[PDB]
């Protein structure tokens, strides 16, 4: 269905070990793609999913050169935030930026999305306008008034209505066997006694993509959300995802809970129950 | 392809 | 303000004795980004375990998958030791299957 391209940039400083160490990484989805890491001992953007490696030298080598430039521009960010922010040379500290695009089933431009953070905390964001930007804090707005008196964000705006949204149809029809397949989850439901009278049910989802998935335990058909426990949805390392969730039910109540399924690699939805 | 970004 | 990471320990496959699998080491949630993540076979660390690259979720913590090959036994254990700016002492999080 919808789609989205999305880099992820991670600067950190480290006093007394060198310049700030930059990572840019970037998806499609839930796919991984390409990477950069300014400690590598040659920095260079690099394939990390099977269907980028098509790409000629020009793309990598432009990307790489990006990546270098954005390296040293994140280099000079940190000492401006530090000022902003009264800092000493002495600590380090996080500057992180995520951008990109996301697009509908016909490709069309949904919406646009520059967002940064500083030490965890949200720094400032390009609205969805394509055309505004939201400071958090006074610090915020000297970058703010920055990127208005350059007009950043019309260059954004070119960017996601532009290279992002076609690159991204691009990466989507290259890589279209996997990105483009949504695999079901294999599922099944334990059982394990916790005492005489408590069992506890895990319902199991193995196996799936893309990893946005609802399981859910029904009591008598409603919800029981407060009692049940979801482990975060966690990558298997072979692109897909694993999750469960887990109730703690009296002995002999068992079938009264219902486990329920739901992720788009399914025909339908799943209603399991524990068979012992 | 990524973006050049500006500085903060 | 920082925040301490989870971590979940488990296997590639499901696990069968015997038979060759991936054993995993999911940390998130945590910032800042430095961390320090072992994966333990009976107390000992394995050599050349692998790493994701580094990203972020859309709270901005981090995540990193840890991984390696091994043959889960009855009798071996394995276990995760991960190490953060928010923890006094490495924490350890054993492997149990059902998990």
């Amino acid at each position: 269905g919808s789609h989205s391209m999305r880099y992820f940039h991670t600067s950190v400083s480290r006093p007394g070990r060198g310049e700030p160490r930059f990572i840019s990484v970037g998806y499609v989805d839930g796919t991984q793609f390409v990477r950069f890491d300014s400690d590598a001992a040659s920095p260079r953007t690099e394939p990390r999913a099977p269907w980028i490696e098509q790409e000629g030298p020009e793309y990598w080598d432009r990307n790489t050169q990006i990546s270098k430039t954005n390296t040293q521009t994140y280099r000079e960010s940190l000492r401006n935030l530090r000022g902003y922010y009264n800092q000493s040379e002495a600590g380090s500290h996080t500057l992180q930026r995520m951008y990109g695009c996301d697009v509908g089933p016909d490709g069309r431009l949904l919406r646009g999305h520059d967002q940064s953070a500083y030490d965890g905390k949200d720094y400032i964001a390009l609205n969805e306008d394509l055309s505004s930007w939201t400071a958090a804090d006074t610090a915020a707005q000297i970058t703010q008034r920055k990127w208005e008196a350059a007009r950043v964000a019309e260059q954004l705006r070119a960017y996601l209505e532009g290279t992002c949204v076609e690159w991204l149809r691009r990466h989507l029809e290259n890589g279209k066997e996997t990105l483009q397949r949504a695999d079901p989850p294999k599922t099944h439901v334990t059982h394990h006694p916790i005492s005489d009278h408590e069992a506890t049910l895990r319902c199991w989802a193995l196996g799936f993509y893309p990893a946005e998935i609802t399981l859910t335990w029904q009591r008598d058909g409603e919800d029981q959300t407060q009692d049940t426990e979801l482990v975060e949805t966690r990558p298997a390392g072979d692109r897909t995802f694993q999750k469960w969730a887990a109730v703690v039910v009296p002995s002999g109540e068992e079938q009264r809970y219902t486990c329920h399924v739901q992720h788009e690699g399914l025909p339908k939805p799943l209603t399991l129950r524990w068979e012992p | 392809s990524e973006l050049e970004i500006k500085r903060y | 303000i920082q925040r301490t990471p989870k971590i979940q320990v488990y296997s590639r496959h499901p696990a069968e004795n015997g038979k060759s699998n991936f054993l995993n080491c999911y940390v998130s949630g945590f910032h800042p980004s430095d961390i320090e993540v072992d994966l333990l076979k009976n107390g000992e660390r394995i050599e050349k375990v692998e790493h994701s690259d580094l990203s972020f979720s859309k709270d901005w913590s981090f995540y990193l998958l840890y991984y390696t090959e091994f043959t889960p036994t009855e009798k071996d254990e394995y276990a995760c030791r991960v190490n953060h700016v928010t923890l006094s002492q490495p924490k350890i999080v054993k492997w149990d299957r059902d998990m």
